[PDB]
RNA sequence: UCCAAACUAAUUU
RNA sequence: GUCUCUGUGGCGCAAUCGGAGCGCGUUCGGCUGUUACCGAAAGGUUGGUGGUUCGAGCCCACCCAGGGACGCCA
RNA sequence: GUCUACGGCCAUACCACCCUGAACGCGCCCGAUCUCGUCUGAUCUCGGAAGCUAAGCAGGGUCGGGCCUGGUUAGUACUUGGAUGGGAGACCGCCUGGGAAUACCGGGUGCUGUAGGCUU
RNA sequence: CCGGGGACAGUGCCAGGUGGGGAGUUUGACUGGGGCGGUACACCUGUCAAACGGUAACGCAGGUGUCCUAAGGCGAGCUCAGGGAGGACAGAAACCUCCCGUGGAGCAGAAGGGCAAAAGCUCGCUUGAUCUUGAUUUUCAGUACGAAUACAGACCGUGAAAGCGGGGCCUCACGAUCCUUCUGACCUUUUGGGUUUUAAGCAGGAGGUGUCAGAAAAGUUACCACAGGGAUAACUGGCUUGUGGCGGCCAAGCGUUCAUAGCGACGUCGCUUUUUGAUCCUUCGAUGUCGGCUCUUCCUAUCAUUGUGAAGCAGAAUUCACCAAGC
RNA sequence: ACAGCCAAGGGAACGGGCUUGGCGGAAUCAGCGGGGAAAGAAGACCCUGUUGAGCUUGACUCUAGUCUGGCACGGUGAAGAG
RNA sequence: AGUGCUCUGAAUGUCAAAGUGAAGAAAUUCAAUGAAGCGCGGGUAAACGGCGGGAGUAACUAUGACUCUCUUAAGGUAGCC
RNA sequence: UAGCUGGUUCCCUCCGAAGUUUCCCUCAGGAUAGCUGGCGCUCUCGCAGACCCGACGCCCGCCACGCAGUUUUAUCCGGUAAAGCGAAUGAUUAGAGGUCUUGGUCAACCUAUUCUCAAACUUUAAAUGGGUAAGAAGCCCGGCUCGCUGGCGUGGAGCCGGGCGUGGAAUGCGAGUGCCUAGUGGGCCACUUUUGGUAAGCAGAACUGGCGCUGCGGGAUGAACCGAACGCCGGGUUAAGGCGC
RNA sequence: CCGUCUUGAAACACGGACCAAGGAGUCUAACACGUGCGCGAGUCGGGGGCUCGCACGAAAGCCGCCGUGGCGCAAUGAAGG
RNA sequence: CCCGGAGUCGGGUUGCUUGGGAAUGCAGCCCAAAGCGGGUGGUAAACUCCAUCUAAGGCUAAAUACCGGCACGAGACCGAUA
């Protein structure tokens, strides 16, 4: 899919629809010290191997794809999740598509 | 094996032993999933019906 | 095992009749649905949104709740063991006005005009009607002619 | 010191 | 039965990269006293039948002619 | 008697072809400064009022086609219930109740609401 | 003590590699027996399905794990597939024009339904594919997910406006707990008080479980064990008779002539249970399982023999039928 | 188990018993292997079980041993280099 | 070529604990440095094992010494059936 | 340890099943809802007038609600059976009439006919069936409330009084409601419809009845056919079936 | 010809030669509802203590707001509350 | 005037253990103390008030347990296959 990487939708922090920024969320890295971390790593710890299942199936093939949404409004600059439905080729910003000219040769 | 796969033989004769009995309404049924802007209307004229009596019951009598 | 599709085997319910394809006519619009009365509930598939789900096309219930463009019809549904009643929101292009109702509203109607007007004859007048009693003696006049003999007809062979 | 194979059965001095 | 796979110039066989080729052969000049080498030209329902498509030899559905592979307790 | 504007039911109202159309209207029609659109004042938009019922539209017509409605088809086909009915079977009679569809043969060809005209 | 090494080796503790030498465990399910094959294991359309709905088979014909800043949302204007008749080059197909055209096109895809001043095609403007709390429908236990429908409260787009819009014309396109991550509240705790990091929470998305209500999983056993199972295979029996075997009817033809002495195509009707398929009714706390040897009896669908009939029966030999299973 | 002569039928589709028929005469002796789907044994084949065990490996988790780094025991002189 | 085993360790890519450096109020975080092994490079079949298809061709025919070809780590040799 | 075999001890009385839904590494098991029993409870009709005795109020007329595997009367719903193809979509046989031409008199083409078809076609279209309705929770009068709606005393909903019993089809019947809860989740057969298969005492559905749980008479014999269902007896009479022995 | 599992047993399905005796839904805890009893906005000593010298008596009685405590009389929120 | 227990505390890391959760206890190994200090103050850390106790030495009755032993007493127990 193709989503333009501006948008006016609404914004919680100010009740109004403003200008927001597209930008593509990203999984951050782990913590090390949470506490389903902890758990685990003080689970692990000794003789006794492998504690909790590992998956190792993958039957998807895609991921829904979530965007973050930043508002341009200068002083409260909050921001929103927002998921599309599964796709397998994203881009943003890309070309739009019209409907005239020739293609291809 | 293999078995029975499905059937609804026995079953007319199952639910007809206790009735098939009719959902019993009432008078006074609920006002669940009515509009909302209706209902809070017909709460508004209820609050001020009292406002009221006194023309209403020198008028009756 | 079959599907459990919304629209599973209904390719001939919700179609639409010959030569009554293409704009609906408008006076099924402009109905008025008072909460409280009884509707039948069919389904069109000229207009997509709001219609009923197949188990409800031909049934008959009463409006509990009117919105802009939809109603809330009580249903009676027999599922396996006992009917239940269910509650659904049905855009008004597909049900209308039963009259099943509206011929016990005529001889309610016809009742109160007779019997404030009842006594003054003396009449003790019939409301109860009566389950078509068996047919009463009478003559039957020949005028003269006698009855035309029948027998049956010899069997011949074509098809 | 680059490669370089073959040659009517059809006869008469 | 099921699943893959091949089909293309005379022959073996490319490109599988939606936007017709190697080698060899065959003609045809040459060189030679005369039959490797040098030069040049020609040649293809690209199995079939419908699909899809801006567009098919390349992607789909089928048919054919061939192949291959998957089974054992009596 | 009939039209106009807005409709309701959506062919008894549609399609082809022929004939008639007073008065009103509706149209065709005449023009492009303005408004507004075009490759093009053809459409659309605007400004008109010389001309005309030619066409639209309306009314009529056609052993018309369709459509609507009756007859026949036919108590036929099928079918609810029933039998220690028949028949090797396939199927078929009867009892008890229901009851069609063509071809074929007739009839019909818009009704009507609200507002406003016209017709002596 | 004499030589020889010597701050190395070595030992102790931690870390990384290697490690079937050893340990523990697993090695889906459905299934006309099981395995192999398929997926009928989560979904969708048409049919089956017997004119409400519901309805099974490893029943039939198919589809699906996507695609889309427009192919979402409004508004306006347009009309399609095809056909005909014409027009320089121009033809079976280039573009131009008129006429016919009830959808025979198109609407992302499977099929079905829907659709014409449109749901189609083309332009204009846009982000209602956004923020919320409940109710209802569908599957159904009337639980969840998914999807869907009516509202209501905001903020918005479009249109002159009525309005219409919270994705895709409708029926499919998808996922719990735990854990992780991200977003949000000048929010709550962080343990005697306070400040600041960190952590924990509350609310909404995501990362995924296709065995799709969601374990983390390779074989082999003929050296094999146990609990059971005729719910289930192998031999026997039984039902059936496609297949195997044996007959009938009809008569194109063959038989130098001549359908039928003997035959018998194209058809079609049967019998039999020595075959094998098909099934799974009986037996798995056991019916000893191929053949030969020995021995008895039975069947007739007759190879010979007794008695006959027929011939393309001169004799001879042979072929076809009948009574017949005595031998 | 009780028992003990057959044919056919029906029947959990091969009956000693049941139905219909054939029939049925004490108590035994030596033999015999047609029956009692005779006896011996909770079928080994086959399947099922979320029961196992032996054995293999590219299964999943480990693990002795080894290999390697680190710290400690662990010191004394020189020279370079930083 | 595969799988092993083996040699080599060059500037080698990847690569743990400790150690070093910086940021911070600290927990912490980041960077540098890089052992074996893996990867890269040789050797090895009396190691495990492995060792092809398709066309055309001799003047009767039939065969095919020869020819062309796709192709792989080599295309099964001496023998024997 | 065993979701697997085997066994599980006295009598009478009453009531009396299920082999089906959904989920499960679920298919020899369980949870889930059905089906069963028990315990009740809330009401109705009412008990019936000592022996008596149809009655004792207001010329007529009337006799509670509710409920139902049922019909009636209204009224919707459906696309099966049949029919159809000189109706669309498909499949399809034959002649005839036209004559335009990128066919070579032949075809193609067109028009009117003609033969035979359809689980995944249909203009049409039953039988059987499915839903609702047939009153007092109504009907007719007045008024009041509203922040909803709005040209309007509008529209809608709610509220408060007052007035109307011929109880507004037939037939039958006492009804409502709660708690606790076992067993079952292998079914099989037959009529009619029906799918796979040459068929099958075969595999798989629908509808109802049956067997399983159930004896008795009849079919010689038999789970399931036909008749009829069961306390212990006498008399009488039948059903299906019979009546030579 | 009985028990048994089964759609279906007289079965060519299994177990049973015969007799006596033994022989299988128990007890604890925790819940749920139903029923009986006592007290009732409360209720309960269960632990401890006090009582002629312990046949029965290892019983029975008593305590006092020993009522500490349990449950009940107040919910909701993750939590501050 | 006089005043206190060191390879101990504490920290790291590994393993077992615990309701102990960024580590409850115990142990190995490395590091390794202080003196207005040290420990604890149930979420890792820095900062700071406050509370609390004085680790690394020792002794100690009663209330508590008792299927063995010696010696008694009793029982809604069993009655010789128990
Ligand atoms: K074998
Ligand atoms: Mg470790
Ligand atoms: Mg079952
Ligand atoms: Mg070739
Ligand atoms: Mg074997
Ligand atoms: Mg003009
Ligand atoms: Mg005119
Ligand atoms: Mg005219
Ligand atoms: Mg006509
Ligand atoms: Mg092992
Ligand atoms: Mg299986
Ligand atoms: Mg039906
Ligand atoms: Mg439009
Ligand atoms: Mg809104
Ligand atoms: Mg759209
Ligand atoms: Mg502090
Ligand atoms: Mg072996
Ligand atoms: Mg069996
Ligand atoms: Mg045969
Ligand atoms: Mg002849
Ligand atoms: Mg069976
Ligand atoms: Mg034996
Ligand atoms: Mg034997
Ligand atoms: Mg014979
Ligand atoms: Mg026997
Ligand atoms: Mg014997
Ligand atoms: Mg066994
Ligand atoms: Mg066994
Ligand atoms: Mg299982
Ligand atoms: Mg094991
Ligand atoms: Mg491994
Ligand atoms: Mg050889
Ligand atoms: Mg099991
Ligand atoms: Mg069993
Ligand atoms: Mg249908
Ligand atoms: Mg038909
Ligand atoms: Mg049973
Ligand atoms: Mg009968
Ligand atoms: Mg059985
Ligand atoms: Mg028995
Ligand atoms: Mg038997
Ligand atoms: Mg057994
Ligand atoms: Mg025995
Ligand atoms: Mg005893
Ligand atoms: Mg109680
Ligand atoms: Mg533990
Ligand atoms: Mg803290
Ligand atoms: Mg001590
Ligand atoms: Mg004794
Ligand atoms: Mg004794
Ligand atoms: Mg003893
Ligand atoms: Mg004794
Ligand atoms: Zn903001």
């Amino acid at each position: 899919v193709n989503v333009p990487k501006t948008r006016r939708t609404f914004c919680k922090k100010c009740g109004k629809h403003q200008p927001h920024k597209v930008t593509q969320y990203k999984k951050g890295k782990d913590s090390l010290y949470a506490q389903g971390k902890r758990r685990y790593d003080r689970k692990q710890s000794g003789y006794g191997g492998q504690t909790k299942p590992i998956f190792r199936k993958k039957a998807k093939t895609t991921k829904k794809i979530v965007l973050r949404l930043e508002c341009v409004e200068p002083n409260c600059r909050s921001k929103r999740m927002l998921a599309i439905k599964r796709c397998k080729h994203f881009e943003l910003g890309g070309d739009k598509k019209r409907k005239g000219q020739v293609i291809q040769f | 094996a293999k078995s029975k796969n499905h059937t609804t033989h026995n079953q007319s004769r199952k639910w007809h032993r206790n009735g098939i009995k009719k959902p019993r309404s009432q008078r006074y049924e609920s006002l669940k999933g009515v509009d909302p802007k209706f209902l809070r209307n017909m709460r508004f004229a209820k609050k001020h019906n009292k406002k009221g009596l006194k023309k209403m019951q020198a008028n009756n009598a | 095992t079959n599907t459990k599709g919304k629209r599973r085997g209904t390719r001939y319910m919700f179609s639409r009749p010959f030569r009554k394809h293409g704009v609906v006519p408008l006076a099924t619009y402009m109905r008025i649905y008072k909460k409280g009365d009884i509707v039948d509930i069919k389904g069109m598939g000229t207009v997509q949104k709001g219609m009923p789900h197949k188990c409800y096309h031909g049934k008959t219930g009463r409006v509990y709740n009117v919105t802009q463009h939809a109603v809330g019809i009580v249903v009676n549904k027999q599922v396996k063991g006992k009917i239940l009643a269910k509650r659904i929101n049905v855009r008004i292009e597909h049900i209308k006005h039963s009259k099943s109702r509206d011929s016990f509203l005529k001889r309610v109607k016809e009742n109160d005009q007779k019997k404030k007007e009842a006594k003054e004859k003396g009449t003790w007048v019939q409301l109860k009607r009566q389950p078509a009693p068996p047919r009463e003696a009478h003559f039957v006049r020949t005028n003269g002619k006698e009855p035309e003999l029948l027998e049956p007809i010899p069997y011949e062979f074509m098809a």
